[PDB]
Parts: structure tokens; C-alpha cells; sequence
């Protein structure tokens, strides 16, 4: 597979995002971590998927919001980062408040 | 008996006149010469020649011109030369380029390059070996980093840096002398070279030089700490004196001074110009007029290269994150608007085809990816090729004069700038022994093995627990090269004559193999391998169009890269 | 246009192995009951006692094959080999301890050689 | 008062007549004898015997008969018996087996195994306890297979290598007095006892010699380098000046000489021949008839252990792709099937089974799996059972002696093949603290705790933020004996005896504990506990079919094992 | 659950083929990397299932074809291997060119 | 995310869980480290849910029965543990023979 370390380290957010879903799939407000796990997810298949970035900076306004967390969760997340091979290489995308 | 070209080639790696593709790029290097006599090929292996009495010598001690490792039937690709050679190393060192075996039996055997009782031999066919890159901007912020530049094969991390501290977030600064101390007594365990530079800040000599002897490499003069003429001047003063070399992020803000200022406080003294386009700092908007300059090393950092789609929206946003700037304060819009251009990153592309940008660096962690120098070089010139067609210089079907320029710019030229190229930055005889492996697939992208003082120090390897090393997962790892004791003879501190002389090492305890910064004042563009061209350059200040030679310098943002989907899971 | 990554685009002609120096067939024969494979840069004279040729012939030699290749030779096959000239200095030492010097020295290689039962000194 | 024998066994482990089922297996081992005093057992937790002025003694210092460390009511499996002990650990060594606690108040305390002050308690009631496993074929190719060997118990790595280089991935070598210092230092971080084998090949004596003298503890001769009559010879010469062992992966090509022509070249000098069997190397296709010979030490390496339906097709292609064969190529085709042959891996088992070969080992990365030297011997001694019955040597129930049989093939024998079983490969009183629990359920195939020098080193243990350690995940973790520099402490390099009187761990700075490798060449297979068998091995050259004393040795393949599925994860 | 060292890398290779196969369920052409993560974890699981190393050779070369994967990626792949618990103990399987 | 060291061994559990779950589901016999990662990943996730230590310990009996798993396995399941965070904070259930 040739897996460098960032690609190590960021199957580990596909899981937790995995993991997050299936818990919002049966029903519970999502919690700080669980909530960036899923934007964060989002973001780089999106990149996989060849979104442009400021398209990501849009839509990652709209995956989750302010019912699908718990209280004060919108309030802590000022913005999410998250690089991901887009098909011209490496780039960072920022959803500022993603959750309102 | 004859064998075909393709069977040759499967056999032993290509020869004289044969192309290989870089990666899944439009560039093609071909083999300009070869070393080895036909027939008399060395390889490893069951019944194959490198065994005693045959291939191997098995008559002579280490001393009697024995290798302690034998890469064989290498590809190189260095600002010398693209060919065909037997890489020999002893005691850590590059002894030999030529052939390798027994003189006993083997006709045009190197006399120093014997296979005997102590020789290692790694498998260099149908790989192209490269020197380790010498990363020359590097904030040290995580040391997570360190992997992050071996998988794309940096051997050398020159910068600053504390850890995730603020000042170390926005400069490659590690600060006085007790900082300086406790990074380098760090670095023990940093499997990489390394050096660090001081804050090139201060009104005064003394609180700049005391960092010079406490051993730093080096010193940074960045605007966060006050770019001012000042802080230029008694830097440049003191490197003078030191011989060591001082890295500039100039003054974005103008505040003190326009650009003239700045070159007039450097008054025609050697500097390295960082991110010279200014995207990541400088004067704005006409910071990259520096790099016409004869007494400017001008370097990129890696966000801006190459010129894409996503590249302004990218930086518009990242500078406005990492600056903390806000939408509703209209001069932080104005700023981020003056420093990001499109007009200033497309000509840069051209200038890196141009050879006026001599060198490529990451800005590790602070605008800047740590494993992507080499991978985005090498990107560039891809586009540049598929934009601007094969160079003038190319002789008919091969890129090798585009492919020694863009080598250059991570590898010789980096420590040329640092004045460490007695030791590091090119495959030659006499030269430490950092070595890259790459599968021509992979080339760029992700290294094969990186030899660190010629033993192993990373690898993508396997299964640690299969009958043998190739089975899934395939990635990379730290090898024996980092383990115990061996992390100290396999990578070099670079630090200053004057620490050196004063028993820095010894007072620290420092037992890795030691470094002598030299020959960093008496430099100048020239001196920068296939990147020697000085020239005016005008930036026009209201349109931000770039002039050379009276041309528009312009190109277009491409839609995709090579080395980039193909490869990475993320 | 297709790509294929890293994939080499080779020169037109062949590559002449060991060339210019005398080259020498000769029938071997392996008789013996297992099987001997030869490669290609060990002193043809050194090679398993059980293979029978011309002894002589082999003194200074290899076989004319690409480098890290070999010949095989089943139990009782006989085949026609070619062999080339070693190179360098022309002196070997070790392998069967036949040599240990000038390949020049035939008389004293192939004195060695019959007293151990080296099969085909003539 | 009387205790029931289930409810006894449940509380302090089992005693004198009881037996227990090894894993998943159809084998059983039996207590043979007790050295408690019933009602007087050792054993520590609140209200427990081991408390001041009771089990524990309140007035000794550590130097009157105390000791750092007991492990109460173990169960020890070992070549010299299969019984039940208390074991007692002081300066890093085992320095009683017997009763443990307070001669106060107990009956029948050993002298020296007082519970005191000093003592530190590890219960290894319902535990096996075992010598650590000796591995004496590692290739040191990646260091992520130092925690794979501990997992599965193995304490002791003797092989060579410098990384994943072509000759390491080949051979068990580290070629020459730098590669053999690099190695060295490498070693001081590695967690786990370590010799290193030099290049057995040259025709003149000082090459290989210097490597001895540089701090190899052995040597490797292997087909790779020219496996010649003379790199044979000139390596035994050495051996013997040097007292060190001798491993050899012999001519499979018969090149320069069949069988019989190695066996002359040797010339009765004692030797280690590796992968016996052949299907690991060696003279095709009657190399395993060397275990026959009385001054042969002869192992097997993991793969062929035991002969399985997968077992075949498996090694066909394991070769073909390690060796980098093509099925277009006749030669490689006619040279697999003459090295991998389902008739000699089936004699394989049975002449372990009938004591002939003498010793197990990995093989680790270089056709052989790092962690499965412990887990295979028992899958052979299972199957043995299955396929040929108890032994006619076992006393009615048991497999205790088919147990010592195979427990001395991974311990024992391989220390005194290396010259190192002084120190090492035994639970006896002088030798060094490296123990391994197994919880039945799990033994041999993942070690509950393994104790290097005397504190554990690794343990499969849970989650470390939770109350306590026994919560999920539970994994095999690094424990304290591998941290800072009591990885010092707790490991030997092994050395040859010349290289430790030139003062080599000095000049390397070399912190571990030195261990001296002695009487190597003074011994033959008379000397390989439970495994002493000399007889004359016919090998069909043209069926391949295996005889001893007249009668073919053959069995048939398995579909299935224990130690297999129900334990692992992938 | 007594996790060994190549248990725990192993369980990544799961997860990357995992994050493979919603990539290709969603219409994406694969890379290297993930036609690599898919074959592999075939492979393992079908040592899970009681394959034998003979039927996983083969099957490896019918998993992934040409069209769904990137251009290059067939000839990239000179093979896969992969150890896992057979029903008889860890085997090696090799699968030539996999995807032709 | 902010993962801590105990959040990311923890996904491992999760993911192994996943593993078993489809080894399950196409029919196979669970070892035992696929019983206890299934089991454990149940308590985890109820945890998660809101439920009690109480319910959890009498939940996790129920979770495998013993024709679910190979010969063997419920014997050598004593007990499983496991730590997570309820609405009250880090609790510690033991489940005691799980699989009868
Ligand atoms: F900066
Ligand atoms: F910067
Ligand atoms: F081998
Ligand atoms: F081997
Ligand atoms: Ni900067
Ligand atoms: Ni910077
Ligand atoms: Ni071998
Ligand atoms: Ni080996």
C-alpha cells in the first residue's frame, strides 16, 4: 500500500467518523469529538471525490446541525481543518462554524 | 551473446540511451553514461555473482579498498549527472561511483570498490538513487515531522523551533543560547540531520552571537520578531564574522522599509531568501524581485508550488486562520489581498523553468508540508514541461536538463546556501552517505529506503510478522539506522566553527557525528547548480504582473497533478 | 498516451556481454545422481567433481552467460556449454582451493584437481 | 484439615499427579513432583501468606537470603523436569527454585528464597513458566519483529543483519568490523538478548577473523556468499581459534560440491546447519541427512513446521517470489520442485519426533515467521501424538516426555549450540532471569508476561487509563524493563570472548550487558537435551523418499491445527 | 482480547478496504492504495472463511478488473501478498497480477 | 478531536468489533478475540447510550450464545472488562462468563 504516516493516522478519523454515525444513526446528540470526526471525514471524501475547496468551505456548513449535537457543542467548534488529496495534490480546507 | 534492451534492462536496470518515466509524470530521464562492463554486471543472490572467489574477493581485509555496502546497478539523478553506476560506501561515506566486484576475475572494477568479507550489498537496479534532501526551512513544532520527511526522502532538517510554541509556530527560530542547548540535546534523538538557527533579532552584537556560540547554524530574521534594517544589519554582521548563513522572511508590512530598504540594509552581504514569492512573507507585493539579485539564495516553500485551481482559495483562507485575521477588520482583507497573488505564484512556476529560483524548501508546519519538497518539485516541472514545452537545452526525447535543474533545488543548492555541502546534498565521492531508493512508480512520491550514513533509517516494508518483508501492510518505518546507539553515528548536527571550537558537543553531551558549517559568505547566485541566473525583475506594483527581459511572466492554474490521486489514500 | 508509472522506454539494439574475449564451447556431463547448477562467474575448472569435461578447458574460464544466470545440468544430462574469459587480474582464489593465484599455473591446477577427484583431467 | 484436588489446583495451582492440557492440544503435561509444604504455600494479596512477620521476614537485609523477586507456584516446563516450584530471582538471576517465604514460621523454606523488605512478588499459581525461547536464526530486518518474538516468548535473538539491505534479507549475516559495530550500537535500544553472526566466507583467514575480533559472536556460511569448500573451511578455522559457532545454509545448486563434499570440507569440526530439511536451503536433495551426524547441531526453521495441506503450495510460491523466479524459465521451475518436496518436510516431523533434529527457530523475515517458533513446536509435538501415539517412553497418561523432547528444541539446545547456555536457555539456579508465563489456555501461542533480567519486559495487559490493568483492550505492551536505561540491565549482547578481552563495549560505549559465548566447539549432538540421535539418513535422489534404520519415514499432511484459529485475529 | 503486534497493524488493512469499498460504491475509479487495501483483506478474510492459499491465488485476480481502477494502477500491481490464519496455521498467499 | 491515549486504543476495540460483526453475519463461528471485541464494544457503546453499569452487566450475558462461537470459547471467557464514559463519567463493567 506504501502508507505514509498522515495516511496512517487519518484512517483513524474515517473510524471515529464511522463509529459517530452509527451512533447518531440510533439516536443520540452528538458529542464534541463525534461531531469533528464527521465533518472532518467529510471533508477529505469530498476531496477524494474531487470537490474544489471552496465548494468543502460551503458544504461543510451543512452536514451537521445545532439538533444533531448536544448542548454547547455549535458553541465549541469555532472550525474545523482537514487536508486531503485533492486531484491537484494536498490541500487545506477550514469550515469556519461549521455548526450553527 | 547478445541480450535484448527491454530483457537488459528488466535484468540489471536500464543503460545508455534508455528512458525511464518519473512517476506517473510526462518527464523522462535518460542514461547518459554507464560504468559497468557488460557481462561483468554486479548482482546479489543465490548462485549469482557477488560470492567469494568470484564476484566477492575473498582475499582482503576491510582496510585493503573493501566496502562496508555495495549498492548495485543504480540509476543516478544528481545535479552530476544522470547514469549508470555501483555506489560505494565505507566508514558512512560515498568511497566509490563506479564499479564494484573482484578485481581478481571481473574486468573494469573501481580499485576502491572490492566486495569482500565486509561488504553489505543492497539491490539498486531498476531503482533511481537520488541524494537525500536537504530541507533548509523547517519549524520545529511536532516531533511527529521527523517520519513525515523521510517517507519523501529529506535526510537534512535545517530551522528553529521549541516545539508547538507560538514564536516556533510562525518562525524557525529556537532562540538564545539555553533554547538552543536543550534542542540540541533533542536532536540525540531525531533520526535526521539537523541544524538550528538563532533569532536573527537585536540592536546589539552580543545577544545575536552568544547564539552563535552557544551552537546554533544559522540564524532567522522573520517580521514577527522585527524585520527591521536593524535586526538586517547586525545579523548579516555577525554571520559575516561567524561564517555561517542567515535565512530572511523580510518586512510584508513595509513597515520600516520597502524592499530597496532591505537590500540596502543587506548592502550586497550573502542571504537566503525564503519563500521568495511572497505568499509566505516579504515585502508585499514585489518580495520576488530578490531572487534577480547575484548576492540573494533564493528559496520557495511548498504551498504555492505548483500554480493550481485550488491554490489562492487555499491560501486566502489558510493565511486568514493562521494569522487569526478576521473578515470584518478591512485591513486584514487588504493584507491577505496583497500578500496572496495569482499574478506572483504563476511566475513563480516560470522562474523555478528559468533556474532564477534556486531552491525548494517545505516550511514545515508553519505554511508548509513537511513531506511534499520533493513530491511538489518534481509536480512543478511537470507542469512546466506540459506548459511551457521540453527546455531549449534538452537533447531530443529526454528531460535531463529540466531534470538536473529541479534536483538541484532540494538537494545540492539547499547546502550550498547552508554551507554544508562539504558533507551532504549530492551523490559524490567523499560525501556522507544519505541515499534515497526509488522505485521509478513511486518516484518522488514515496521512498523506497532511505540509507542515513550508509545504514538503513526508513523503509516501506511489510509485515513484521510474514515469512518475509514484502506481505501487506506495506508502509513506512524507522529502521535499525534509529535504534540505540546507532541514531548517533548515522545523522550529523550541524553547528558553527566557533561552538565547535569552544567544546559545545562535549559540554552537552552531544554524541552524534558533528557538523562544521563553512564557506556560507564567499557565495553568491552563481554558485547555485543550474540556478545561477541573475536578472531584473519587475513586479508592477498596482497589477502585480511580473516582468523579466521585458516579457510578461504568466501561466495558467492546472486542474490536476500528477503524483497525487493515484497514490494517497487520503 | 496511456501511462504506466515509472514505466522505461529502452534504446533500440542489443547489449554484447564479454565482449572481445575468447570464447570456448564444450560438452559437460553430470554424473551424478542430483542435480548441478553452475553459475555464471565461478572458475569453470572449480566447479562439483561429479561433472565431467575437459578439466583443461575450464582453467581461466566462466560461462559466457548473463551476469547472475546458470546453466543446469540434470543427473546424467550431457550439454554443450560456452565459455568465456575471465578478466581482471586473472587469478583465483578459494571456491575449491584448485587455484589460489595464476590461472596461468595449468600443470599445478590440474595436479590438484586429479588428486581430488576432480572428473576429466586428461 | 484436607483440601479437594480441584479446589487446590483452582487456589494454588496444580500439584504431584495433576495434569494440564497445553492449549488447545491433544497434549497434557503431568506435575512430577512438589517442592512445597502443604499449608505453607506462598501466595500475596490482602489478608495472603506473603505479610510481614508471617510469609514475609521482617528482619533481613537483601543480602542475607532474600531475594529482589518471587514468582509463587509456578508451574515449570523445562528439559530437566515438568514440576512445581517457587522460583526465586535475585541480581537479575535465578537463584533458587524450590520454597519460598519465612523460615520463621514455614516449613521447608529454601535458604536462600527469604521473602523480605527487598522481595518484589509476581503469582504464578495457574501459570506455566517456561525458559525464554532462543531464536538462533534471526535476520535483523525490521526492528517491529523484536516485540513480534516476545509476544510469542522468545528472549534471545542470535542472526544478523543491517536492515532490509539484499544481504540481510538473504542471509543471516552483518558483514565486517563496522557493519558489526553499527549493529552493535543499534542493539544498546532493542529489548531482547542479542548475538550477531559475521560473513563466514573468504579464503584467507583475517577477513573473517576481524569480524570475530570486532564483536560478532558467530558465524553465518551461506550459499548467497559461495557456499564453497573453501569459505567452509576457512570459517570452521576461525571457529575453532575462536570459540564461536558456525551456522551454514549450504550449496543447493551443488555447484561446487553435493553433500558429501561439504561434509568433507567440514572435516568433522562442529556445525549449526540450519533449515535442515532443505526446503529453507540447502543441497538439494539430501541435505537433511546431516542431522544424522554426530558433530552436526541441526535445526529446523518455522516455516515446514509441521506439515500442513497449505504447506506446498505456500512454499512453491514463497520461493518463487523471494527469489524472483519466473515460471517461463525451466531452470527455476525444475529448481523449485527440487527444493520444496512434500516427502522430506513429512520425515521433517517424525525425526523431530524421534529426536533427530534437535532445535527449532525462526528463520525470521527470511523465509520464516518471527513469532511462531514456540507456537509450531507444539503444533508438531501435537501432531506427532495424533499421527504416531504417545511415545513409548511416556508414563501412562502423560506427554511429559515428548514434552521435554520439544520444549528443549527452543530453549536448551539452540543456548548450547551458541555457546551461551551458561547463561541462558534453562530455568536453573546461576542462569539468567528470563522467564515466560503462559496461561494454559494460551500457552505457546501469546505470553501472559515475559521477564527479562528479572522484571517483565513485555505483558499482555489492558487498557492503561483504566482502574486497573485487566480492561479492554488487552495487547501485548512494552513494560518497564525496555525503558530508559533499564533496557541496559535487563538484555546481553552476546560476544565473543576475544572481542570482550580488546575492550570493544568500551570503545562502542556498549551499556548492555556483556555476555561471553565459550565452549562451542567441544560439543555434537550428544550434547542436544532429549534430542541426541545420530543415525545414517538415506535420501532417495530420485523418490526423495526418507529411510531410518531401514523404514521409510513418511506421514500425511493437516487439514487442520490447534493454536491456530481459535486465537487469532487475522 | 490478547491483541499481538501484527493483529493490531492488521486490523488496518481491514479498515483501508473498508474506506475502499464505499469509495467504489459511490462510483470512484480506485487508486493504488486502495486496490491494494481491497485484494488484501479478500485475501485475509478468505483465510478467515477456510479458503485454501491455492483458491485465494486465484480468486485474487478476480476481485478488481481494469475498469475499476485508475489508469496505470493494473500495471502498478505486480502482486499482492498477504499472511493470514488458515484453518492450518499462517500461510503465505501471492497473488500474480491481480488485476490484469 | 483532542483524542486522548485511551480514546484512540479504544477506536482498535471498535473497529475489531466491525471485523467480527461481518465474520458473523456471513456465517462463521467467532474465535476469541472476536467474541470479546464483540462484546466489549457492546458495553462501550450502551455506555454511550445511557444505560446503567447494572444493566450492562446483565446486558453483556446475552450479547453471544455458545453456538455463536468455536468449541471452546465461552470456557475461556471468564469475564470481560471494559471502561467508558457514562453520563456520571468513566465506570468500569465486568461482565461476568458472558457466553454460557
Ligand atoms: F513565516
Ligand atoms: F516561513
Ligand atoms: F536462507
Ligand atoms: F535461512
Ligand atoms: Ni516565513
Ligand atoms: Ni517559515
Ligand atoms: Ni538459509
Ligand atoms: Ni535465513
Amino acid at each position: 500500500m506504501h502508507l505514509n504516516p498522515a495516511e496512517k493516522e487519518k484512517l483513524q478519523i474515517f473510524l471515529a467518523s464511522e463509529l459517530l454515525l452509527r451512533r447518531k444513526a440510533r439516536g443520540l446528540k452528538l458529542n464534541y469529538p463525534e461531531a469533528v470526526a464527521i465533518i472532518t471525514s467529510f471533508i477529505m471524501e469530498g476531496a477524494r471525490d474531487g470537490k474544489t475547496v471552496a465548494m468543502l468551505m460551503e458544504e461543510g456548513k451543512h452536514v451537521l446541525t445545532r439538533d444533531d449535537v448536544m448542548e454547547g457543542v455549535p458553541e465549541m467548534i469555532d472550525d474545523i481543518q482537514a487536508e486531503a488529496t485533492f486531484p491537484d495534490g494536498t490541500k487545506l480546507v477550514t469550515v469556519h462554524n461549521p455548526i450553527s | 551473446m547478445k541480450i535484448n534492451r527491454q530483457q537488459y534492462a528488466e535484468s540489471y536496470g536500464p543503460t545508455v540511451g534508455d528512458e525511464v518515466r518519473l512517476a506517473d509524470t510526462d518527464l523522462w530521464i535518460e542514461v547518459e553514461k554507464d560504468y559497468t562492463t557488460y557481462g561483468d554486471e554486479v548482482n546479489f543472490g543465490g548462485g549469482k555473482v557477488l560470492r567469494e572467489g568470484m564476484g566477492e574477493n575473498g582475499t582482503y581485509t576491510r582496510t585493503e579498498n573493501v566496502l562496508d555496502l555495495l549498492l548495485t546497478n543504480a540509476l543516478i539523478l544528481d545535479y552530476t549527472g544522470i547514469y549508470k553506476a555501483d555506489i560505494g560506501v565505507k566508514d558512512g561515506y560515498i568511497v566509490g561511483i563506479g564499479k564494484g566486484g573482484n578485481p581478481d576475475i571481473m574486468d573494469g572494477v573501481t580499485p576502491n570498490m572490492i566486495v569482500g568479507t565486509a561488504t553489505e550489498v543492497i539491490a539498486a537496479e531498476g531503482k533511481i538513487v537520488t541524494a537525500g534532501g536537504i530541507d533548509t526551512h523547517v519549524h520545529f513544532i511536532n516531533p511527529d515531522q521527523v517520519d513525515v520527511a523521510l517517507a519523501n526522502g529529506i535526510t537534512t532538517l535545517f530551522g528553529g523551533g521549541t516545539g508547538p510554541a507560538e514564536g516556533s509556530k510562525a518562525t524557525t527560530v529556537t532562540p538564545g543560547p539555553w533554547n538552543i542547548e536543550k534542542m540540541l540535546k533533542s536532536t540525540e534523538g531525531l533520526p535526521i540531520n539537523v541544524g538550528i538557527l538563532g533569532k536573527g533579532h537585536g540592536s546589539s552584537i552580543a545577544p545575536i552571537m552568544e547564539q552563535i556560540d552557544a551552537g546554533a547554524a544559522g540564524l532567522k530574521i522573520h517580521e514577527d520578531w522585527g524585520a527591521t534594517p536593524a535586526s538586517i544589519d547586525r545579523s548579516l554582521t555577525v554571520a559575516d564574522e561567524a561564517d555561517v548563513q542567515v535565512a530572511i522572511h523580510s518586512d510584508t508590512l513595509n513597515e520600516a522599509g520597502f524592499l530597496e530598504d532591505t537590500l540596502r540594509a543587506i548592502n550586497g552581504r550573502v542571504i537566503h531568501s525564503f519563500h521568495v514569492e511572497g505568499a509566505g512573507g516579504g515585502h508585499a507585493p514585489d518580495i520576488m524581485a530578490m531572487a534577480g539579485h547575484p548576492n540573494v539564495l533564493p528559496s520557495s516553500t511548498n504551498p504555492t508550488r505548483p500554480f493550481t485551481v485550488n491554490t489562492i482559495d487555499e491560501h486566502l483562507d489558510m493565511l486568514m486562520v493562521c494569522h487569526h485575521l478576521k473578515q470584518n477588520i478591512p485591513e486584514d482583507v487588504a493584507f491577505a489581498d496583497s500578500r496572496i497573488r495569482p499574478e506572483t505564484i504563476a511566475a513563480e512556476d516560470i522562474l523555478h523553468d528559468l533556474g532564477i529560483i534556486s531552491m525548494m524548501s517545505t516550511d514545515a508546519l508553519a505554511m508548509g508540508r513537511a513531506g511534499e519538497m520533493v513530491l511538489r518539485t518534481w509536480q512543478t516541472a511537470d507542469k512546466m514541461k506540459k506548459q511551457r514545452g521540453p527546455l531549449a537545452e534538452e537533447k531530443n526525447g529526454s528531460d535531463n536538463f529540466r531534470l538536473k535543474r529541479y534536483v538541484s533545488k532540494y538537494t545540492i543548492n539547499p547546502a550550498i546556501a547552508q554551507g554544508i555541502a562539504h558533507e551532504v546534498g549530492s551523490i559524490e565521492e567523499g560525501k556522507f552517505a544519505d541515499l534515497v531508493l526509488w522505485e521509478p512508480k513511486f518516484f518522488g512520491v514515496k521512498a523506497d529506503r532511505v540509507i542515513k550514513g550508509g545504514i538503513i533509517a526508513y523503509a516501506q516494508i511489510g509485515d513484521p510478522s510474514a515469512s518475509i518483508p514484502t506481505p501487506q501492510p506495506v508502509m513506512g518505518r524507522r529502521m535499525y539506522g534509529t535504534v540505540g546507539d546507532l541514531i548517533h553515528d548515522t545523522n550529523i548536527t550541524f553547528m558553527s566553527k566557533s561552538s565547535i571550537q569552544q567544546g559545545v558537543p562535549a559540554k552537552l553531551g552531544l554524541k552524534r557525528r558533528i557538523g562544521t558549517v563553512k564557506n556560507c559568505r564567499n557565495i553568491g547566485k552563481k554558485d547555485m547548480k543550474w540556478n545561477d541566473v541573475t536578472t531584473d525583475i519587475d513586479i508592477n506594483p498596482e497589477t502585480y504582473e511580473v516582468k523579466v527581459d521585458g516579457e510578461v511572466l504568466t501561466c495558467e492554474p492546472v486542474k490536476e497533478l500528477p503524483m497525487a490521486q493515484r497514490y494517497f489514500l487520503f | 498516451n496511456y501511462i504506466v508509472p515509472g514505466e522505461y522506454r529502452v534504446a533500440e539494439g542489443e547489449i554484447e556481454i564479454n565482449a572481445g574475449r575468447e570464447k570456448t564451447t564444450i560438452r559437460v556431463s553430470n554424473t551424478g545422481d542430483r542435480p548441478i547448477q553452475v553459475g555464471s562467474h565461478i572458475h569453470f575448472v572449480e566447479v562439483n567433481k561429479e561433472l565431467l569435461f575437459d578439466r583443461a578447458e575450464g582453467i581461466g574460464r566462466r560461462l559466457n552467460i548473463p551476469s547472475g544466470t546458470a546453466a543446469r545440468f540434470e543427473p546424467g544430462e550431457e550439454m554443450e556449454v560456452e565459455l568465456t574469459e575471465l578478466g581482471g587480474n586473472r587469478e583465483v582464489f578459494g571456491i575449491s582451493d584448485l587455484t589460489n593465484g595464476s590461472v596461468d599455473n595449468k600443470e599445478l591446477i590440474l595436479q590438484r584437481a586429479k588428486e581430488l577427484g576432480y572428473k576429466g583431467v586428461e
